[PDB]
């Protein structure tokens, strides 16, 4: 067909057509034979192809993926349809071989039917009633392995596989398919709410490995009890909304930049604490002098008043314990260095 | 006899430069020095790093032309173990190993190297999150992170890129609900620029990959996963959508502009990679696509120019074979072909810097690279000159 | 990280064995067993340090970073840069 | 041909011809200054018999033609064959 | 033991194993691999020495291209304070004082450079004497000084120049009144050579400019106070005067034959500047001057060919405006063009035997080290080619 | 001067030559008081210049 694409300016004169029409039923055959081709090639569901998980990296959603290749399946079997009808010329049906040719391929379009899987995804949708409208986190319980206890973790009150429908909805739209009105209306709200969700998620999950973190160090939550405190004030401020409101938008940020303030000071006073308590152990095994002594007690004065000048919470009580394990390993050592 | 100083400064973690200088040195050392038309080059499978996983994006380093970076989604043979895997290749000696590694906990969907700065790597995420990444320093984690909030990227982002030189430098990138954002390097916590893509009646463009014009920034160009190819400017007098072009029936998969400069101006030239087989190639200035590619059905993921040849490019077929279209000599005809062998659904291709060779993804994470026929490589003033009558043939 | 370290630096040609030595020789690391490895990397110890008093003749500036011997029976590895001495067994091929 | 081995060694980069080093310490060839272009060499054979002892302690068959000196400056290349040792100067570029 | 039997131990034929070692060791070293607009460049102003006293001779060492020869002259602040004095400055380290300073008795109006002697400076006084300056020693008087005699010069010499191969030189100078002179360098007592230059007889030449042609060092051109340029030829039969050009109806203020080679010939170019910013492009074959570049109010003081490039070339002003002339790029506007700060009357400039920076003299002392764009200053190999097109041009 | 050597033989040209410096006799009279400004120079400079 390129052969003749190349040649296309005496077909008017019916000089040429007599040996289009003498190779016309190998044309024919041979066009046949690559339709079966493609037509193998659908056999293979879209599930089954790679196509499918391509499409999944590509933001595809499965049944949008599996419409849109359908469809373009049926493209190109419409191309093939009109390429061979413009080479070959007007009425091929007519040829016994032209007539089961377009026999075969509108039965094979029969088979690539597109409208159903549309139907079935719409009837479930509606069936499944998804939906957002609640609660704007919920605390739930679960007795998560490894204590005892019922461990009450705190949750968002979001699918995250909700917005996955809009994107549907957002593809079917312009696809040609017309989508319920509720549907449409569902999918709207949750497309442009999803942004207030998925940062209120993070920022809780950010907080409670971050909190996680720090009772993982007992030595540390008495400093940074006051962030705690705030951060729970901030939650139990917010936890009383329902789900769709007009303060959504700066509660979210005020409570993400909370969190990232607590956060970032969390590992600051961490690795702080980390570098007092093995000065400390150093200061332990320190050999006898009191300039040794005195220089490790420098470098723990000097940490203690940077830690002071961040301006954190509850200060004094955690120096007077340090002091006091300061004062007991250096009665300990005082009591090596006198025997 | 020392015990425990060993031990406790094996402990201590001051292996940085250690580290770094023995990578950079000991596969140099598995030299061989001992006293007593396309084809392959040099084919690259990450055992650790690349068992069963996708090519997400690949980019080559303009400051070092030989550091190449690819990404990869979440992996679905463990999800406990590392998900956003990202891969700095590397041509400096053959070593089955990658070069540099890099995790983020999100899947990472596309990478690419930082004009402004010849070390730093920023990549986009599937949680729409921007990722900073050091190269010089020893690190797994993200050096820096975009905050995700309403005002930057929520939606997975899948092109980025820098703009402008190394001190007119600007980081554009694209979420797919159609949020640009401008941000710099020195920062990468607060966008300098943001705004929602609109074509009009307020409603987005669903946008896939963005290219620009070669030697000119802002007035950018970006395809639709529905199928349509728009032109918007970056600032200009007016933001957002300035043209929609009649563009191709599936969604579009990879877009770029031309790149080869030459005795003539083809900077106005598109080449998009739709859904199906349908590598376009149309101008700026006119609104119908001028030609169209058509082999095969389903799915021509990435097309990308030769930045040397100027009639010359390439695009990647899911059906598993990379055909190198010229179009000086041909208009119907691929003038080279090649199929990774294993038949794999091949996903993106990456012109390397200067041409004369090409990087393939694939879904298997077997990325290959390989070099072209001298004969077909470089370009000459009969190329552009053709090239231009080609253009003026309709 | 520690072993990661070693089993890349190892399986890259199937190296016979290596250990990390952070510290001036005498290492207490071994791979293949005791004796064969910390002897032999204090020995290796001495002599670097007689080669960047050699490579400092010339100039003092000068410091040793890389150093390879490849002779008919073996390829000895060593990249010094303040305390960090490599060791390599491997066939000279 | 001598002057074959000369202009061959001559192509190298940083390279001035052929300088041959017998086991006197002596160049049996001139083509640098002779003081220093002596004494490294001198330097250089001592620390190459030394390391044919360190080798011959654990490996009484192996031969020594291989040696990286490389430094971020130049890199030397010694080689032994019997009693004639080149030392080849060469830019690491 | 000594270097008697080293050499038949290599006539000796055991040296297959070494042939063999040596060749092994070289083809396994083979592979190689890494580990891992004008602009003021400088200033030199002293102030002991520099107060006005105009800037007159500048000059690089070919052995030291870091070394810079100044020639401040005129006295008259202080009658009291030295006379002429030439300082020598270095490139290599930045420092506010020249690396040494000499004083001669008379106002130094030229010096330079020699070549034979690394560490001698020579210079012409106005007085008519040849001056050196040993810079072992460390007396800042002369330390050999010509006589002032009938025999050597006795008008103010202006022009010095030391030529020859390094075993066969001859400091060459010119005066005013128009006597050239040969001495050997190491011998100034008496002047070995000398011939008083005369047009058509009984016609002397106010000399004021001269310059050796690259290479030749028998026929040179130089150019009158009366503005009539010459070639002549300094041994032979026809030893003197060989040329009357028409020239310019001003002063000559500066000569200098063409400063390149590696491809077609240009030695018989030569630019000349003239007292009303006339600077003439012009060969020594044709009797036209070539081409006659004007501009301005004022005038050039001085002009020099480019070192490395076979078309650019240097224009002083009294206005303080430099400019470089890039004949192939254009041949009407200058090529780049910028004015030294304070519009002081330049005098003199002298380009880095490198060729990648230029020098300027000052009508204050300020001698300007100008730096120069990398594009403007490094020709191309096709650039000889268009530089012969330009000429045969016109 | 050399915007309109530009010309030279082109306004031999019936048409050129009234294209040209009938709209530019006024940029004549600018480059009249040019040369006024180059005199500037010659007015006061004699044994000071």
């Amino acid at each position: 067909f390129r052969i003749f694409s190349r040649f296309n300016a005496l077909f008017v004169r019916p000089h040429i057509r007599g040996a289009i029409r003498e190779y016309q039923t190998q044309l024919i055959q041979r066009v046949k034979d690559d339709i079966e081709s493609l037509h193998d090639k659908f056999k293979v569901q879209y599930p089954q192809s790679q196509a499918c998980k391509m499409s999944h990296v590509r933001d595809l959603p499965p049944v949008s993926g599996s419409i849109i290749w359908a469809k373009q399946i049926d493209r190109q079997l419409t191309a093939y349809m009109k390429r061979v009808e413009d080479v070959l010329g007007k009425g091929w049906e007519n040829h016994v071989e032209g007539q089961k040719l377009k026999q075969d391929g509108d039965s094979f379009r029969m088979k690539l039917n597109t409208q159903e899987i549309f139907d079935d995804w719409a009837r479930k949708v509606q069936q499944r009633n998804l939906g957002v409208s609640g609660r704007i986190f919920t605390i739930e319980s679960t007795r998560v392995r490894g204590r005892t206890g019922n461990v009450l973790k705190l949750k968002v009150n979001f699918l995250p596989e909700i917005i996955t429908l809009s994107k549907e909805v957002r593809n079917l739209k312009w696809l040609g398919f017309r989508v319920p009105l509720a549907i449409v209306n569902k999918a709207h709200q949750a497309n442009q709410l999803y942004p207030f969700a998925i940062s209120l998620i993070e920022s809780v999950r950010t907080y409670e490995r971050t909190c996680e973190k720090v009772e993982e160090r007992n030595t540390i939550s008495l400093l940074v009890a006051g962030l705690k405190k705030e951060v729970q004030a901030l939650i139990a401020e917010g936890i009383a909304l329902v789900w769709e409101s007009y303060k959504l938008d700066p509660y979210v940020q005020r409570l993400a930049e909370t969190v990232f303030n607590f956060q970032e000071k969390v590992d600051d006073l961490l690795i702080i604490e980390e570098k007092i308590d093995l000065e400390v152990r150093s200061l332990e095994t320190c050999m006898y002098d009191h300039k040794t002594f005195s220089e490790i007690l420098n470098r723990v004065q000097k940490a203690v008043d940077d830690l002071n000048l961040h301006s954190y919470s509850n200060l004094p009580i955690w120096v007077n314990k340090l002091d006091m394990e300061i004062e007991r390993i250096l009665g300990v050592r005082l009591q090596a260095g006198l025997r | 006899l020392t015990e425990e100083e060993k031990q406790q400064i094996l402990h201590s973690e001051e292996f940085l430069s250690f580290f770094d200088h023995s990578t950079r040195i000991v596969e140099r050392a598995l030299s061989e020095q001992i006293n007593i038309k396309l084809s392959l080059n040099r084919q690259f499978f990450d055992e650790r790093w690349s068992k069963h996983r996708v090519v997400s994006c690949l980019d080559w380093s303009s400051q070092y032309p030989e550091l190449l970076v690819a990404s990869y989604n979440n992996n679905e043979d463990a999800p406990h173990e590392p998900d956003g895997v990202a891969l700095v290749w590397n041509m400096k000696y053959k070593k089955t190993t990658p070069e540099y590694v890099f995790h983020c906990q999100s899947a990472v969907m596309s990478a690419t190297f930082a004009k402004f700065h010849p070390n730093l790597v920023v990549g986009g995420t599937y949680s729409g999150q921007i990722v900073l990444w050091d190269n010089r320093s020893n690190k797994r984690t993200p050096v820096q992170r975009t905050p995700l909030s309403a005002a930057a990227h929520t939606h997975p982002v899948y092109c980025v890129n820098v703009v402008g030189t190394q001190n007119a430098h600007n980081l554009i990138s694209i979420s797919t609900d159609g949020k640009i954002c401008s941000w710099s390097l020195d920062m990468l916590s607060h966008p300098q620029d943001s705004m929602e893509l609109v074509h009009k009646q307020s409603k987005a463009v669903a946008v896939t990959s963005m290219s620009f014009p070669v030697g000119d920034v802002n007035n950018f160009v970006v395809g639709s996963e529905e199928g349509s190819v728009y032109t918007a400017c970056r600032h200009g007098s007016k933001a957002g959508i300035s043209e929609m072009f009649e563009g191709h029936q599936g969604p579009i998969t990879g877009i770029h502009c031309h790149a080869a400069v030459g005795a003539v101006d083809f900077s106005h030239l598109f080449v998009t990679s739709s859904f199906d087989w349908t590598v376009k190639l149309w101008t700026t200035k006119n609104n119908k696509p001028l030609y169209s590619f058509e082999d095969n059905a389903d799915y021509v993921y990435d097309v990308m120019w030769s930045p040397t040849h100027p009639a010359l490019f390439a695009c990647v077929d899911g059906m598993g074979r990379l055909d190198l279209w010229n179009l000086n000599n041909d208009t119907e005809v691929p003038t080279a072909s090649i199929s990774v062998e294993g038949n794999p659904a091949l996903n993106r291709v990456r012109w390397t810097h200067s041409g004369r060779e090409i990087a393939v993804g694939d879904s298997e994470g077997q990325i290959v690279i390989y070099d072209v026929g001298e004969q077909i490589a470089v370009p000459r003033n009969d190329e552009w000159a053709r090239f231009g009558r080609t253009l003026a043939e309709i | 990280e520690v072993e990661e370290t070693l089993k890349r630096l190892q399986s890259q040609k199937g190296v016979q064995g290596i250990i990390v030595v952070n510290t001036e020789g005498i290492p207490i690391k071994s791979t293949m067993d005791n004796p064969t490895t910390t002897q032999y990397a204090s020995l290796m110890h001495s002599f670097i340090l007689k080669a960047r008093s050699t490579v400092r003749d010339i100039d003092p500036q000068n410091d040793l970073t890389f150093l390879r011997i490849r002779s008919k029976k073996n390829e000895i590895m060593v990249a010094p840069d303040k305390d960090y001495f490599l060791i390599v067994i491997q066939n000279p091929t």
